[PDB]
């Protein structure tokens, strides 16, 4: 049996959202909706077409008829952003268990949040190890896209830089991280060091020295 | 208040046996469904197999020649076994408890019936690597000179694979922690820092240990952090 779900479903919050599943008389059976938030594990939402699970809320609305299976989210918010996967048991199946591909929902307009920032510098207990690594956190930004530049007393560089991707934090902001290796050589030679992380047209920078 | 935690190794190399178990809390094994989950990464989810508490299974025919699922009601687990294992079978692996529903839609005795069955409760997840490679050295992010507000926290390089948890104060501290996602090095290792805001004001007199727990090597590791 094949489920049909559209990759991604965009919705300005407040507004309803509308998660289909095609099958071929799909009303004939029960469908069941998991949610799965980003580093989350899924959720039941919906089971057997229209049932609510304990503790989900009642902007949650599974319906099914025809040939598609829908869920509804109303007065949907920024929290609500996960992939939600359809789910069906076709007994007459050599597949008994059919997911969905899968649905993204992504939440359009919410609001423009500034980067926290903060530099750590390599630890006294590190130095001894003869490595050297500075620390760059970025927390509580949206949109969820950062440029990272690393500066060595006013000098760009490239060498040695590992940076993550944004990741989305409870609080619907995103989080990343950014580190620089050294040697201690490196690290005791300059008068400074700086993180620049540019965010939506701006930036801010945070600077560690040696002591 | 039904819990299911998943018990993994969390590296496994190519072609030996992937072996989990699925420990059930606050609830009985009995006259359920016991069902294996798997997502690979980026990827959507896909069903392994599921076990009555009996003893009867049913499998992903996909899966199904590697695959072994098996029960013990004495213990309250269920295990998973997978065979022959291959990079395709990288993935964060679940256990859920799977209900069996009826509809009657008509006379039960003409048949005019069907069960179908789903997922109530699940696991946590346990990710699953499959390398050659094998299997983390934490240092003190200490607190310099925010707005009465500071922030304090541990850097944990070098460790493979995923994942690692921090805990701060055995647990008793959970405001303002905020553990960032790990970075995947060039070399391949792993590496995060989790950092705690507390208060700039008293920040002395106050004593701060970040608890590291890597299962994939059975590592517990504390580190006392101050300026």
């Amino acid at each position: 049996y094949v489920l049909t779900q559209p990759p991604s479903v965009s919705v300005a919050p407040g507004q309803t959202a509308r998660i289909t599943c095609g099958g071929n008389n799909i009303g004939s059976k029960s469908v069941h909706w998991y949610q799965q938030k980003p580093g989350q594990a899924p959720v039941l939402v919906v089971y057997d077409d229209s049932d609510r699970p304990s503790g989900i809320p009642e902007r949650f609305s599974g319906s099914n008829s025809g040939n598609t299976a829908t869920l509804t989210i109303s007065r949907v918010e920024a929290g609500d952003e996960a992939d939600y996967y359809c789910q069906v048991w076709d007994s007459s199946s050599d597949h008994p268990w059919v997911f969905g591909g899968g649905t993204k929902l992504t939440v359009l307009g919410q609001p423009k949040a500034a980067p926290s920032v903060t530099l750590f510098p390599p630890s006294s207990e590190e130095l001894q190890a003869n490595k050297a690594t500075l620390v760059c956190l970025i927390s509580d930004f949206y949109p969820g896209a950062v440029t990272v530049a690393w500066k060595a007393d006013s000098s760009p560089v490239k060498a040695g830089v590992e940076t993550t991707t944004p990741s989305k934090q409870s609080n619907n902001k995103y989080a990343a991280s950014s580190y620089l290796s050294l040697t201690p050589e490196q690290w005791k030679s300059h008068r400074s060091y700086s993180c620049q992380v540019t965010h939506e047209g701006s930036t801010v920078e945070k600077t560690v020295a040696p002591t | 208040q039904v819990q299911l935690q998943e018990s993994g190794p969390g590296l496994v190399k190519p072609s030996e046996t992937l072996s989990l178990t699925c420990t059930v809390s606050g609830g009985s094994i009995s006259s359920y469904y016991w069902s294996w989950i798997r997502q690979p990464p980026g990827k959507g989810l896909e069903w392994i197999g599921y076990i009555y508490y009996s003893g009867s299974t049913n499998y992903n025919p996909s899966l199904k020649s590697r695959v072994t699922i098996s029960v013990d009601t004495s213990k309250n687990q269920f295990s998973l076994k997978l065979s022959s294992v291959t990079a395709a079978d990288t993935a964060v692996y679940y256990c859920a408890r799977t209900q069996q529903g009826k509809r009657i839609y008509g006379v039960v005795s003409f048949g005019d019936y069907y069960y179908y069955y789903y997922m109530d409760v699940w696991g946590k997840g346990t990710t699953v690597t499959v390398s050659s490679a094998s299997t983390p050295s934490v240092f003190p992010l200490a607190p310099s000179s925010s707005g009465g507000t500071a922030a304090l926290g541990c850097l944990v390089k070098d460790y493979f694979p995923e994942p690692v948890t921090v805990s701060w104060n055995s647990g008793a501290l959970t405001s303002g922690v905020h553990t960032f996602p790990a970075v995947l090095q060039s070399s391949g290792l792993y590496s995060l820092s989790s950092v705690v805001t507390v208060p700039s004001s008293s920040l002395g007199t106050q004593t701060y240990i970040c608890n590291v727990n890597h299962k994939p090597s059975n590592t517990k590791v504390d580190k006392r952090v101050e300026p």
